[PDB]
C-alpha cells in the first residue's frame, strides 16, 4: 500500500507502440502514461488490454485480472507461452506477471490484487525497465471498497461508495509514470497504466469513471453501438481523447520526418465533419448532399473501415507497425486530397467513384499487407494520383 | 412585372428575340452561370434554358428551385433533349412519394 | 442520448409536458406531409404531360426555323400574382418562306408559361414536402427519443435520491 | 435477434471435427448480409422504395427470408447442425457470388448451391 | 381547469327534480367540445389558418368563449343553476346540430 | 462559454477613464446577439438553414464569427482592451442598426462602421 520511493518523476513523452491504429494514431498513450477504457459489457475492454499486453513495446507486462472472468486469466496462461517473438524466440510469458482474483474469489482480495500488481511493477521500474500494468477491471476494485465500507458501517459517498474512493484511485494512478530511480546511475524507468472501467449501463457519469478521468490523460471511450455494428475496437472517435496527442505529434514528426501530426489532425477533421453530415443524412437522406459533402463521407468511411477497424483475432490485422500506420494513413488521406482537387477542377463525385473502384479496393486491403512489404502500400499513392488525373478528362 | 431570359445556342433560341425576351448565348460553364446570377439579380420571372446548356450548370440551377422567382425552365435545342427535364420530374416524384407513381 | 437537464421534480414535469406536445406535433406534421403529397401527385402529373407536350412542340418549332439575318432585331414581360396551396407560396403567371416558322413560336408562348408556372409550383411544393419531412424526422428520431430517455433517467435519479435520504435518516436516528 | 446477440467463445466449439469446415465463414457472411439487409429495410421505411439500389432490394429480401425461414423454425422443430448449415447455404444463393466477400473461393466451390 | 377536475358523485345531484333535465347531457357535450376546441387551436398553430375546417374554426372560437365567458364569471358573480345551463346552451348554439352528438334530439329541440 | 460565465465587479471597473466609454454597451449587445445567434445556429443544424428567418440566418453567422474569431484567440495571444473593443464592433457591424437596441444612438453614431 506504500509507493516505492524514487528520485523524481519525469514527463512521459515517448509514445508506446500498441500496434492498434486508432490508439497510436488518434489517442496515444506515452510511456509512463495512464489511460482508462470505460465501456459497457461486450464492448471490448478485455480485448484492448490483452492486445496491449501482447504487442506493446514495453519491457515487462503486469496483468491484474481484478474481479473478472476466470476463463480470461486461463486464456492468457495458455495463449501467452505460445506467442513467440521471432527476433529473439522468447515467449510473452517470459516478460509477464499475472495476478488473478476472479469475481467469485474473496472480494476484499480484489483490493489486494491491485496493490500487488502496482508494487511489482514499481519494482521492475526501479531496475530501469518500462513496465505496463493492466487493471481489468478497476470497477470490481471499487465494489470491494463499498462492501467493506458497508460492514464498517461508514457514511456512504456517491452511489454508496466510500468517501475515500476518489483519493484511492488518484493514489494508484500517481504511482505510475516516468521516473528516475534511486541509486547512483540515476537510471530511468516507467510504469504505464491501462485500466478498464465497467460502468453500469455504460453510464460514464458513474463515480469510478469520473474519479478516474480526473487523473488520467487518455480516455478510450467504448461504444456499445459500435460494438453491435462489429466496429472494433469500439472506440468512439468523437468522445475519446488523449491529452498526449500534441506532444506525441511533435515526437512522431521528428522520428518520422514527416508531417504526421497534420495528417492526424486532417483525419480528425474529416471524422468530425462526417458527424455533422450524418446528422442530416438521418433526417433527409444522402441525396441532399453536395458533391464535396458526398466525398467527405466516403473518405471518412475509409478512415473508419480501412483504418479504424482492426480485427484483433486476425493474424496480420492484429498488429500494425508505426511505419505501416503512416503508410496506410497517407494513402487514405491522399485519395481524399486528390479527389477534392478533382472536384474543384470540374469533375463530379460519381465519375470519381466509378473511375476508382480498383484503387479503393487496394486501399481497403492495406491493413492485410505484410510488414516486410510496406512498399505495396506506398505505390498506391501514384496509382491514386494517375487514375484520378485520367478521369479529370 | 418581371422579365424573361433565354439561354441557348444561336440556332434554336434566337426567335424568342422577337418577343423582347433577353436572349443570351453562353457556351461554357462560366458564361451560363455568370449570365444566370445577374438575371436573378434583376428579378427575372422565368429563365428558359437549353438542356445541353443546363447540363453544364446543375449546381447554379438547383440553387434557385426553392425561390418563388426566377422559374428556371429546361427546353430542348433544335437537336432535342438529354432527358433531364423529365428525369428531374422523375427524381422529385420518387423523392416525395417512393414512386414511380406516374 | 439524454439531454443536459438537472434531475428535479419540476424538470420532470416540464419534459413530460414538452413530450406530450412533441408527440401531438409529430402526428400533425405527418398529416400535413401526407396531404401535401397527394396534392403534389396531382400537380406533378400535370407537369409531366405538360412537359412532354411542350418538349415535342418546341422541338419542332426550333427544327423548322433552322431548316428555313438580323430581321430579329425588333416587347412582352410577365405578371406574377401569388396564391396559396395548402400553406405553400405559389406563382401565378400571365403574359403582359420563313413566316411559317416564326408563327410556331408565337403559339408556344402560352404553353411555355403555363409550364414555367406548373413546374415552379411543383418545385416549391416538393421543397416544402422535404421541409416537413425533416421536421417530422427530427421529432421522431431525435426530440421524442431524447425526451423519453431523459424522462426515464430523471425518474430513476429522483428515486435513488429518495433512497439515499432514507439511508441517511436511518443512520441519523440511530445516533441514539 | 442476432444483431444484439453474441457468443463470445464460439470458435472453440465450431469447425472441422466439431460442426463443419464451412461454419465460421457462413456465419460471418449471413450476419453481414442480414445487417445490410436490415439497414435497407430501415431505409425503405424512412424514405421509400425509391432510395434503394436494386442490390439493396436483394439484400432487403435476404433479411426477410433470413427472419422467416432461418430464424423462424418453430418451438418444436429440432435442426441438426448439418441441416442448419445447409439452409445457410441456400439463403446465400440468393446473392451474387461476387457479393459473398467473407467467404473464400474454395468453400464457395464446394458448397455454394 | 375542467379537463383534469372531477366530481365523483355529480350524477346523484343532477337532472330532473334537482337541477334541470338537460344538466348531464350538456356537461358531457361542453366537456368534449372544449377538448375539441383546444385541439383545433393547436392545429391552427402547427398546420396554419388554412388547414382548419370551418367546423374546426368554430370549435376554436368555442374554447375561447368557454374560457372567457363561461368559466370566467368573476369572483363576485353568483350564477343560478338555470343561468349556467342557459349560458351553456348559448355556447353550444355556436355549433351545428350535426355536432352535438352527445345530446338526445329530444333535448336539442327543447333548448336550441 | 460566455453565456453561463459572469463577473460581478465589471461595472465600476470599466467605462470612461478605465477601459472605454463603450465597454458596457457593446458587452451587453454582444451577449444579446450571441444568445440569440446561438439558438438560431442550432436550429439550422437540425431543421436546415431554410428553416431559419432572413435575419436569424445573420444572427447565426454572427455566432460563428463570434466564437471562431472573438473568443477563439489562442493561449499565446494578448489583446489590448482597445483591440478587443474594436473587434467587438466589427462583429456588431454584421447586424442592422435596428437590432442594436442595447446601444444608445449617441454611441452608435460615433463607433459603428
Ligand atoms: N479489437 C477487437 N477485434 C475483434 N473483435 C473484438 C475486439 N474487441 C472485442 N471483440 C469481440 O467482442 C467481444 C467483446 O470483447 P470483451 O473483451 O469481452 O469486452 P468487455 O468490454 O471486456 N466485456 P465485459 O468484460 O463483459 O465488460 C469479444 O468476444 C470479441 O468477440
Ligand atoms: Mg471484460
Amino acid at each position: 500500500r506504500r509507493g516505492r520511493p524514487i528520485k523524481q518523476k519525469l514527463n512521459p513523452d515517448v509514445p508506446m507502440i500498441t500496434g492498434q491504429r486508432v490508439i497510436d494514431t488518434f489517442f496515444p498513450v506515452t510511456k509512463g502514461g495512464a489511460a482508462a477504457v470505460p465501456g459497457p459489457f461486450g464492448a471490448g475492454k478485455t480485448v484492448v488490454q490483452h492486445q496491449i499486453a501482447k504487442w506493446s513495446d514495453v519491457d515487462l507486462v503486469v496483468y491484474v485480472g481484478c474481479g473478472e472472468r476466470g476463463n480470461e486469466m486461463t486464456d492468457v496462461v495458455n495463449e501467452f507461452p505460445e506467442l513467440i517473438d521471432p527476433n529473439t524466440g522468447e515467449s510473452l510469458m517470459e516478460r509477464t506477471v499475472l495476478i488473478a482474483n476472479t469475481s467469485n474469489m474473496p472480494v476484499a482480495a480484489r483490493e489486494a490484487s491491485i496493490y500487488t500488481g502496482i508494487t511489482i511493477a514499481e519494482y521492475f521500474r526501479d531496475m530501469g525497465y518500462d513496465v505496463a500494468i493492466m487493471a481489468d477491471s478497476t470497477s470490481r476494485w471499487a465494489e470491494a471498497l463499498r462492501e467493506m465500507s458497508g460492514r464498517l458501517e461508514e457514511m456512504p459517498g456517491d452511489e454508496g461508495y466510500p468517501a475515500y474512493l476518489g483519493s484511492r484511485l488518484a493514489e494508484y494512478y500517481e504511482r505510475s509514470g516516468r521516473v528516475i530511480a534511486l541509486g547512483s546511475d540515476q537510471r530511468e524507468g516507467s510504469i504505464t497504466a491501462i485500466s478498464a472501467v465497467s460502468p453500469s449501463g455504460g453510464d460514464i457519469s458513474e463515480p469510478v469513471t469520473q474519479n478516474t478521468l480526473r487523473v488520467v490523460k487518455v480516455f478510450w471511450g467504448l461504444d456499445s453501438s459500435l460494438a453491435q455494428k462489429r466496429h472494433f475496437p469500439s472506440i468512439n472517435w468523437i468522445q475519446s481523447y488523449s491529452l498526449y496527442s500534441t506532444e506525441v505529434g511533435r515526437y512522431m514528426d521528428q522520428i518520422l520526418q514527416q508531417d504526421w501530426s497534420d495528417m492526424v489532425t486532417e483525419g480528425m477533421r474529416i471524422l468530425q465533419e462526417e458527424e455533422q453530415l450524418n446528422e442530416i443524412v438521418r433526417l433527409v437522406g444522402i441525396d441532399s448532399l453536395s458533391d464535396n459533402d458526398r466525398l467527405t463521407l466516403e473518405v471518412a468511411k475509409s478512415i473508419r473501415e480501412d483504418y479504424l477497424q482492426q480485427n484483433a483475432f486476425d493474424d496480420v490485422d492484429t498488429f500494425t507497425s508505426r511505419e505501416k500506420q503512416f503508410n496506410m494513413l497517407k494513402v487514405i488521406l491522399t485519395f481524399g486530397k486528390e479527389a477534392r482537387k478533382a472536384l474543384s477542377l470540374g469533375a463530379y463525385f460519381n465519375e470519381i467513384m466509378e473511375g476508382t473502384v480498383a484503387v479503393r479496393e487496394r486501399i481497403s486491403r492495406s491493413k492485410y499487407i505484410p510488414e516486410e512489404e510496406l512498399a505495396k502500400i506506398s505505390s498506391i499513392n501514384e496509382e491514386i494520383k494517375e487514375t484520378i488525373q485520367l478521369i479529370v478528362s | 412585372t418581371y422579365k424573361i431570359g433565354v439561354v441557348g445556342d444561336k440556332d434554336s433560341v434566337s426567335p424568342f428575340r422577337l418577343f423582347g425576351f433577353d436572349v443570351q448565348h453562353g457556351t461554357t460553364k462560366t458564361e451560363i452561370r455568370k449570365t444566370i446570377d445577374e438575371m436573378a439579380k434583376n428579378e427575372y420571372g422565368v429563365i428558359y434554358i437549353t438542356e445541353q446548356c443546363a447540363n453544364l450548370v446543375p449546381e447554379t440551377i438547383e440553387r434557385y428551385k426553392g425561390q418563388l422567382t426566377p422559374a428556371i425552365i429546361l427546353i430542348p435545342s433544335h437537336q432535342g433533349t438529354l432527358g433531364i427535364g423529365l428525369e428531374e420530374i422523375q427524381n422529385s416524384v420518387e423523392k416525395a412519394v417512393g414512386q414511380n407513381i406516374l | 442520448m439524454r439531454l443536459n437537464v438537472n434531475p428535479t421534480r419540476m424538470e420532470l414535469t416540464r419534459l413530460k409536458k414538452q413530450l406530450t406536445t412533441a408527440t401531438r406535433g409529430h402526428k400533425l406534421l405527418k398529416d400535413k406531409q401526407d396531404e401535401l403529397m397527394r396534392q403534389f401527385i396531382l400537380l406533378i402529373r400535370k407537369n409531366n404531360e405538360l412537359r412532354q407536350a411542350i418538349e415535342k412542340e418546341t422541338q419542332t418549332a426550333m427544327k423548322d426555323f433552322v431548316l428555313a439575318d438580323e430581321l430579329l432585331a425588333l416587347n412582352v414581360s410577365i405578371s406574377v400574382v401569388e396564391k396559396n396551396i395548402m400553406s405553400v407560396k405559389v406563382p401565378l403567371m400571365n403574359f403582359q418562306e420563313l413566316d411559317r416558322s416564326i408563327d410556331g413560336f408565337t403559339q408556344l408562348l402560352p404553353k411555355l408559361l403555363k409550364l414555367a408556372e406548373v413546374e415552379k409550383t411543383c418545385q416549391l411544393m416538393a421543397e416544402e414536402i422535404e421541409k416537413t419531412r425533416r421536421r417530422v424526422n427530427a421529432l421522431e428520431y431525435m426530440t421524442i427519443p431524447q425526451l423519453e430517455e431523459t424522462i426515464y433517467y430523471i425518474k430513476m435519479k429522483l428515486e435513488e435520491n429518495e433512497r439515499a435520504e432514507v439511508t441517511r435518516l436511518i443512520k441519523v436516528k440511530n445516533m441514539g | 435477434d442476432v444483431l444484439p446477440s453474441l457468443s463470445r467463445l464460439k470458435d472453440k466449439g465450431t469447425g472441422a471435427g466439431k460442426t463443419r469446415e464451412d461454419h465460421a465463414a457462413t456465419m460471418n457472411q449471413l450476419f453481414a448480409a442480414y445487417a445490410q439487409g436490415k439497414q435497407a429495410k430501415e431505409l425503405a421505411v424512412v424514405l421509400g422504395e425509391s432510395a434503394l439500389s436494386d442490390i439493396d432490394k436483394i439484400y432487403a429480401k435476404f433479411a426477410e427470408r433470413f427472419e422467416n425461414e432461418y430464424v423462424n423454425q418453430g418451438f418444436y422443430t429440432n435442426r441438426t447442425i448439418t441441416e442448419t448449415l445447409d439452409l445457410g447455404w441456400e439463403l446465400l444463393a440468393m446473392l451474387p457470388r461476387t457479393e459473398l466477400k467473407r467467404i473464400k473461393d474454395d468453400l464457395l466451390d464446394k458448397y455454394l448451391p
